[PDB]
C-alpha cells in the first residue's frame, strides 16, 4: 500500500494547514498523525482550502511544531477500541489508554463519526 | 528609485520585476517578450484564455507554463522565472493585466506620455495633427519623450472636445458649458 | 508553424480529463469545501436555489452566485 505525505505549512495557534501532493487530499474527519519525539500527536481534517490545502484541527500540544513536517494520512476518521475490553480502563480521546495499564487489545476498532 | 509606482493593485509583481530586470539592464527583451507570450496567448485563444482559471491546480499551472514556454527555448530569462512564482502564488489570473501594467511603465520609460482628445464624434484628421502637434509643441511634455494621441468618441458628452494627459486635462467643450451657463442662470 | 498546433494539441489534450465533460454550461469543480458549505468553479447557467448533484451522490443546492465562484 502507498501512504499519503502532507507538509505543515501554517501552525495558526491551535490550528493546522497541511498542504498535500495531488490525488491524496483525504476526505472531511479523517485523522492524521505526526511523529514528534515525545509522541505523536492527532489532527482531525476540517477544511478544504483548496489548492491541495487541508485545515484541521489539533488534538494534543501543538507546541513544537516545526513547519513542514511530514504528516502521514491514516484514511479514515479517528478509531477508538471497542467491546468489553475496555471496561474499567481510561481512555483518552485518540484511544491511547492512560492508566499504565498496557494497551488495549481487542477485535474492533471504530470510527467516531457514523450516522 | 523607480518610476511611475504601480502601489498597491497587484502591479507590484511588475514592480518587482521591474526593478529585478532594471539592473540588469535587459527590459526591452523582457517587455518584447510580454508583448510575444501575450499574443501567443491571444492567437491561441481557447484555453490559452480560458485557462487563466483558479480550480486547476498548482502542478497543472506549472506544465500550462512548461507548456508556454515549449513553443519558444528560452523565453528571454526572467519573465520565464516569474511565471513559475506566479503559478506557485496562483496569481495568474490577474497576468495579462500585469502585461498592461510593465507596458504602462515601460513607455513610461520611453516617455509615450499617452494622452486622448475625447469628442462625440471621431474627427478629420488635420485637427488630429495640429493638436498633436501643439500637444508635443507644448511644455507638457519636455521633449526627449514621445506623445501618442487619442480620439474617443462618447455620447455621455454633447460634443466638443477634451484633451487629457497627465492627470492634466482641459475641457472647452459643450456640456460643460452649458452646464455652467444654466448654474449661473439658475439662481 | 507546426509547434503551435503542438503546443495546442498538448494543451487542449493534457487536461483533457479536465477540459472534456466539461466547458461548464452544466458541470463545474469543487474548489474549496468546509463547514457544509462548497465553492464550485464553473456552472455558468445554474439558477438560484437549483439542485446540483455531485459525484459522490450528495445533493446540494446553490445559493451565493458569485462571479468567480458559486
Amino acid at each position: 500500500s502507498t501512504p499519503i505525505t502532507g507538509k505543515v505549512t501554517a501552525v495558526i495557534g491551535a490550528i493546522v494547514d497541511v498542504h498535500f501532493e495531488q490525488s491524496e487530499l483525504p476526505a472531511i474527519l479523517n485523522a492524521l498523525e505526526i511523529k514528534t519525539p515525545q509522541g505523536k500527536l492527532v489532527l482531525e481534517v476540517a477544511q478544504h482550502l483548496g489548492e491541495n490545502t487541508v485545515r484541521t484541527i489539533a488534538m494534543d500540544g501543538t507546541e513544537g511544531l516545526v513547519r513542514g513536517e511530514k504528516v502521514l494520512d491514516t484514511g479514515g476518521p479517528i478509531s477508538v477500541p471497542v467491546g468489553r475490553e475496555t471496561l474499567g480502563r481510561i481512555i483518552n480521546v485518540i484511544g491511547e489508554p492512560i492508566d499504565e495499564r498496557g494497551p488495549i487489545k481487542s477485535k474492533l476498532r471504530k470510527p467516531i463519526h457514523a450516522d | 528609485p523607480p518610476p511611475v509606482r504601480l502601489f498597491g493593485v497587484e502591479g507590484t509583481y511588475a514592480t518587482a520585476l521591474y526593478q529585478a530586470a532594471a539592473k540588469n539592464s535587459s527590459i526591452d527583451a523582457a517587455f518584447q517578450s510580454l508583448q510575444k507570450v501575450e499574443s501567443t496567448v491571444k492567437k491561441n485563444p481557447k484555453l490559452g484564455h480560458l485557462l487563466l482559471n483558479p480550480a486547476l491546480s498548482l502542478k497543472d499551472r506549472n506544465s500550462v507554463i512548461d507548456a508556454i514556454v515549449e513553443t519558444h527555448k528560452n523565453l528571454d530569462g526572467y519573465v520565464v522565472n516569474l511565471l513559475k512564482v506566479l503559478s506557485e502564488n496562483n496569481r495568474l489570473g490577474c497576468f495579462e493585466k500585469i502585461a498592461s501594467d510593465f507596458g504602462v511603465l515601460n513607455d513610461a520609460h520611453n516617455g509615450l506620455l499617452k494622452g486622448t482628445v475625447t469628442s462625440a464624434e471621431p474627427l478629420d484628421p488635420k485637427s488630429f495633427k495640429r493638436i498633436e502637434k501643439a500637444l508635443s509643441a507644448s511644455k507638457l511634455v519636455g521633449q526627449g519623450k514621445s506623445l501618442k494621441l487619442e480620439n474617443v468618441v462618447k455620447p455621455e458628452i454633447k460634443g466638443g472636445l477634451i484633451v487629457e494627459l497627465g492627470d492634466k486635462t482641459v475641457d472647452l467643450s459643450i456640456s460643460t458649458k452649458i452646464q455652467k451657463l444654466n448654474k449661473v442662470l439658475e439662481d | 508553424k507546426a509547434q503551435p498546433t503542438e503546443v495546442s494539441s498538448i494543451l487542449e489534450e493534457r487536461i483533457k480529463g479536465v477540459s472534456d465533460e466539461a466547458n461548464l454550461n452544466e458541470t463545474g469543480r469543487v474548489l474549496a469545501v468546509g463547514d457544509g458549505i462548497a465553492r464550485v468553479f464553473g456552472l455558468n447557467n445554474i439558477q438560484a436555489e437549483e439542485l446540483v448533484e455531485f459525484s459522490s451522490g450528495v445533493k446540494g443546492m446553490a445559493l451565493n452566485l458569485e462571479p468567480g465562484q458559486v
